[PDB]
């Protein structure tokens, strides 16, 4: 095998290739082909607006955090192909639940990167990473911190676990394309939480661009340590503990960041 | 920039299909939620692009808007249609 | 311009109506209560009423760019309250007898008020959007209220497609004649190229649907068949009384409405509204599609006077006289509609058949109803003649012989269903909140009658209201 | 921007052929989030830039999601297609296309008539439109708020829950 | 450079084929479809008015536009639940009462 850790990863997606793909009868085939593209795709194109470093940022379009969240709504589409390809009631309503559960938590996440948006002034990320210069977006939004991790963790990242079948109808090539996919959404997660609150590009005494590469890690591994950590809710329970407590959170937050700004 | 980047990434993934075939119900309501909310929290992303000089009257004007949000919610909420939901 | 209290002082009817709408809307999440809720709702509308009185002491003047209060804009505002006031006592009985959530349906209403007194105020092409679809979304939802019946939900479902469309071609509109004009203010607007003329047209398909033109008016059966009786108090009255306003002003203002192009359009509009209402109006045996057949007329006869609006200042109070008349007529006739199913009573069973007596079983009810019926037609003695009258005397004014004509043979031919209601309540027979609507309908018959042969008093409000 | 706006306006033209002609509803449910990221990129091309991210957030992302939603809970799919078919015929097709090319081509010659005055690429941030939104048509917000508020009883109401 | 006429064809004819889908087609679900396949293309119109001029203008009630299309399209759904709910067809003709 691999003398590295992260290579054997590269080891399964040997294992994973030369499987032969089988057409089920009765099924489309168009969501069939381009419903792996949806939930790998489009986080990938989430990666177009991360500076990592102000000489190899991957896009100066003029707004950036509109396009991160157009791609977060997207995520919800491949859900539901899957399920609908599936053909199967027992995928069928387990399709529609955890589509259910993306769209109650997307609804945070855009109110909780407002704030962030307001302490700054702007959407486009070399605003912000010239914003953060000698104080991050941490300190204030503790709330909108927390809540866009929740967030973040509840979008096609099996935090809340409750995850039925809809993805067992897949099993060749598309298998190992869902998860390419979710391992590169977990790492721009993790990058536009280091990117967008804490600081790229700082480097205080050892070069930036690797002082700050060096934190995205650490919010990814934390996340799979938090995955490991956290058992599982009922799936009542995180609807019950959904609207309820982070709506409000993240507009009061916004509120005293309107009153701090101002 | 973002069409290069664009083209390289449509490129790779015609690449990989060309790889791929050579190696051979009810209680939905809370979606709808999600519908409504969306498009009231769309206001407040306008918002606070320019908090700074709307001001305070921007301030009053928007304190005022999520206030009829959060009261929708609570009704939402106490009414017994937010609940537990297939 | 910012925010002054002379701006928060004009905008007092659109401000003490939100916050009904949200004192309402807590009320509800605290406790579902129908008593609660209704005092609560009637409350704000009263308190709307009584803040007209402030708003009076202030001038005419501007909020934002978007609207401009005027004493024109005052007396509809007023119109619209006391049809919200009157639908909710129209309720009360009516949903007494409904089996569950008896108390969406004032927050509904509330929905409306807004949207009405949104319409009475307007300066720029937007708030006309903000105030059609803030009263439509009521519309949309309470003619479906009750949807266990097999037609209250064809009705919704009727209306629902059929008022998107018109929405959705006035904002096409709205935007086709911004093309040319810079500012899509009324006033700036207009500053005859066939685009400009092209986008106006739009508009009035988008206009002509909810105010019930003649290849519009397919609707106005329907729903009125399908939909609960207190809602056919309000889609009568307020929508229309709110919804002609704000047609009227762009009219005034817009230099463009001066050129004759869109003057014989509209002109033939209203000829032909009142001749395919007319006509079509006689055969009808149910009482509900009987009244929705002449309200397509009644608007025809707004719209004679407003084509000659540019020519004489009295077709101002002309309109305004005749709306606050078909205001008047209109309640106490679909009041006393809806006073007949003092239980909810699943589908009601009203008809021109199904009136027959009605004298010998609720005499009191069936001499509100003649009075009322009367005052339509243009028999004297009632306020609709007196709108007749100036209605007349306008196209007389502006030479219009053909569409004074249409009046006068629209009234031959429109006389004869009228009577036959009548008559029809003479012949041989085949709680605390149904005393207050019997009331308001019995409250409004003295008003007819004492302002048909008496019209001086309300000339002189809308003298004082007009600009 | 002129060859992305052609091709964005010719792909939305084409897409929206396609959703009015085809038959299955969920081909037509994607064919018309063709046309929604094809209009995002119109307005990319005009340069409406709280547009076209603000419809693919929303309108290609909210709407449609309600939209899929229905489409796949009623399990519609497999019954109602031969009689749905046999209703347009193609001469039954081209009977109210004539009344609607009857307003296009008036449309059409009525927009011929004017000048050219091309415009620019003028970029339109949302820098000045959350200015103007809560300055001068500060209360259009507010009125919009309960246009939606207003959404939410009606769909509550009509989407009333029961036993089943 | 793109003028104003060719933007604004756009708009017409996306409204003409979005009524179009909705007169023909018999089912509710897609006059639903026809009515969001025009209440933007009136919506394009506006934009590309609103940036002939070069003002915020069609951002300005862009936005109204599509509140009116989520409202109505939240509505629209909900009554067709409704409609299979009482009867399994789902055309229109189904809730044709009262005729004539």
């Amino acid at each position: 095998v691999g003398w590295g850790g992260s290579l054997q990863l590269v080891a399964d997606m040997i294992k994973m290739f030369f499987k032969e793909d089988w057409i089920p009868k009765f099924s489309d085939r168009v969501i069939f082909t381009l419903a792996p593209m949806i939930a790998f795709t489009s986080l990938l194109l989430a990666f177009a607006i991360v500076p990592v470093s102000p000489g190899w940022v991957v896009a100066d379009l003029n707004i950036g955090i509109l396009f991160f969240l157009m791609m977060a709504g997207l995520a919800v589409y491949a859900v539901l192909f899957a399920g609908w390809s599936s053909n199967n009631k027992y995928s069928l309503l387990g399709a529609m639940r955890a589509s259910a559960q993306t769209l109650s938590y997307e609804v945070f996440l855009g109110l909780s990167l407002m704030g962030v948006v307001a302490q700054a002034g702007s959407f486009n990320m070399t605003d912000i990473v010239n914003s953060q210069a000698h104080v991050w977006n941490v300190i204030p939004q503790f709330f909108g911190f927390i809540t866009f991790a929740i967030a973040g963790v509840a979008v096609c990242h099996r935090h809340p676990f409750d995850q039925d079948g809809y993805h067992i109808e897949y099993s060749g090539m598309k298998f190992g394309l869902f998860f390419v996919g979710e391992y590169i959404g977990i790492v721009t997660i993790s990058a536009l939480m280091v990117t967008l609150f804490f600081g790229g590009w700082q480097g205080p005494l050892l070069p930036p661009f690797i002082w700050f590469a060096l934190k995205t890690a650490f919010f990814m591994m934390m996340f799979i340590l938090i995955r490991a950590s956290l058992p599982r809710p009922r799936y009542d329970q995180v609807m019950s503990f959904g609207w309820k407590i982070c709506l409000p959170l993240t507009l009061i937050n916004l509120l005293v960041t309107a009153a701090v700004i101002l | 920039a973002f069409a290069i980047f664009l083209i390289v990434a449509i490129g790779l993934c015609c690449l990989m299909l060309v790889g791929g075939w050579f190696l051979g119900a009810k209680f939905y309501l809370v979606a709808m939620f999600f519908v409504i909310f969306d498009v009231e929290a769309l206001y407040l992303f306008a918002w606070s692009t320019s908090i700074r000089e709307s001001g305070w009257v921007g301030f009053v004007e928007a304190a005022i808007f999520i206030f009829v949000l959060l009261a929708g919610l609570v009704y939402l909420v106490r009414i017994g249609a937010l609940d537990w939901t297939p | 311009m910012t925010i002054t209290p002379q701006n928060l002082i004009a905008l007092l009817p659109l401000l003490i109506v939100g916050l009904t709408v949200v004192v309402v809307m807590l009320s509800i999440a605290w406790r579902r209560n129908h008593f609660l809720n209704a005092t609560l709702s009637v409350i704000g509308l009263n308190a709307a009423l009584v803040s007209l009185w402030f708003v009076g002491q202030a001038g005419a003047m501007d909020v934002t760019p978007l609207m401009r209060v005027d004493g024109f804009a005052m007396l509809y505002t007023g119109l619209v309250l006391l049809a919200s006031l009157a639908t909710c006592t129209f309720a009360y009985p009516w949903l007494e007898g409904y089996n569950d959530n008896k108390d969406e349906f004032y927050l509904l209403v509330l929905i409306a008020a807004l949207g009405g007194i949104l319409l009475a105020n307007a300066n720029h092409l937007a708030s006309l959007f903000l105030g059609i679809e803030l009263i439509s979304l009521p519309l949309f939802g309470l003619v479906g209220y009750a949807f266990r019946q097999k037609r209250s939900l064809e009705a919704s479902i009727k209306y629902t497609i059929l008022s998107a469309a018109a929405s959705s071609f006035l904002l096409f509109g709205m935007a086709l004649v911004y093309a040319q004009s810079g500012d899509l203010s009324f006033v700036a607007l207009g500053k005859n190229e066939p685009l400009l003329l092209a986008g106006f047209g739009l508009m009035i398909v988008g206009l002509g649907f909810k105010l019930s033109l003649v290849p519009f008016h397919l609707w106005t059966p329907d729903v009125y068949q399908g939909a609960p009786a207190p809602v056919s108090t309000f889609l009568a009255t307020a929508s229309k009384i709110a919804i002609f306003g704000v047609v009227m002003r762009l009219f005034l203002y817009a230099p463009v409405g001066d050129s004759e192009a869109i003057r014989v359009v509209l002109a033939i509009i209203a000829f032909a509204s009142i001749i395919f209402g007319n006509l079509m109006a006689l055969s009808q045996t149910n009482i509900k599609r009987l009244l929705g057949y002449s309200s397509i007329s009644h608007l025809g006869y707004l719209l004679v006077a407003l084509i000659a609006l540019q020519t004489g200042e009295m077709s101002m109070e002309a309109v305004g006289v005749y709306l606050a008349g078909y205001l008047f007529s209109s309640l106490g006739a679909f009041g006393v509609v809806s006073l007949m199913s003092s239980p909810y009573r699943g589908p009601d069973a009203d008809s021109l058949f199904s009136y027959r007596g009605l004298f010998w079983h609720r005499p009191i009810l069936a001499a509100v109803m003649t009075v009322m019926m009367l005052s339509l037609a243009g028999i004297p003695m009632t306020l609709g003649f007196i709108g007749k009258f100036y209605v007349l005397a306008v196209g007389v004014q502006a030479h219009l012989w053909w569409l004074v004509g249409a009046v006068v043979v629209g009234s031959a031919i429109g006389l004869y269903y009228y009577l036959r209601v009548a008559v029809s309540l003479y012949l041989h027979a085949p709680n605390w909140q149904y005393s207050a609507g019997g009331i308001v309908v019995l409250i409004s018959a003295l008003l007819v009658l004492v302002l048909g042969v008496w019209p001086q008093p309300l000339i002189s409000i809308v003298r004082l209201a007009m600009p | 921007m002129e060859f992305a706006f052609y091709i964005c306006g010719l792909i939305a033209i084409l897409a929206t052929l396609r959703v009015i002609t085809h038959t299955n509803p969920v081909h037509a449910l994607l064919y018309l989030i063709i046309s929604l990221l094809a209009i995002s990129g119109v307005f990319f091309s005009l340069g409406a830039y709280f547009a076209g991210a603000l419809e693919i957030i929303v309108y290609a992302g909210a709407i449609m999601v309600l939209f899929v939603f229905v489409v796949m809970m009623l399990n519609l799919g497999g019954s109602e297609i031969e009689q749905e078919r046999q209703w347009l015929k193609p001469q039954v097709w081209i009977g109210p296309a004539i009344l609607s090319a009857i307003m296009l081509v008036v449309i059409v010659y009525a927009i011929l008539g004017v000048n050219d005055q091309g415009i620019d690429g003028t970029p339109i941030s949302a820098k000045a439109v959350g200015i103007t939104l809560f300055g001068p048509y500060v209360l259009a917000v507010e009125l919009a708020s309960m246009l939606l508020l207003a959404g939410l009883v009606v769909a509550f109401h009509v989407g009333r829950e029961e036993r089943a | 450079m793109i003028p104003l006429q060719h933007g604004l064809i756009l708009a017409a004819i996306l409204f003409v084929l979005g009524l179009t889908g909705l007169v023909i087609r018999r089912n509710l679900l897609f006059m639903l479809i026809g009515l969001e396949i025009m209440i933007n293309a009136s919506a394009l119109a506006f934009v590309v008015a609103g940036s002939y001029w070069g003002q915020t203008d069609g951002q300005v009630m862009y936005i109204l536009a599509i509140s009116l299309a989520a409202a109505e399209a939240s509505i629209g759904l909900a009554l067709l639940l409704q409609l299979h709910r009482r009867r399994q067809n789902l055309n229109i003709d189904s809730v044709s009462e009262m005729r004539g």
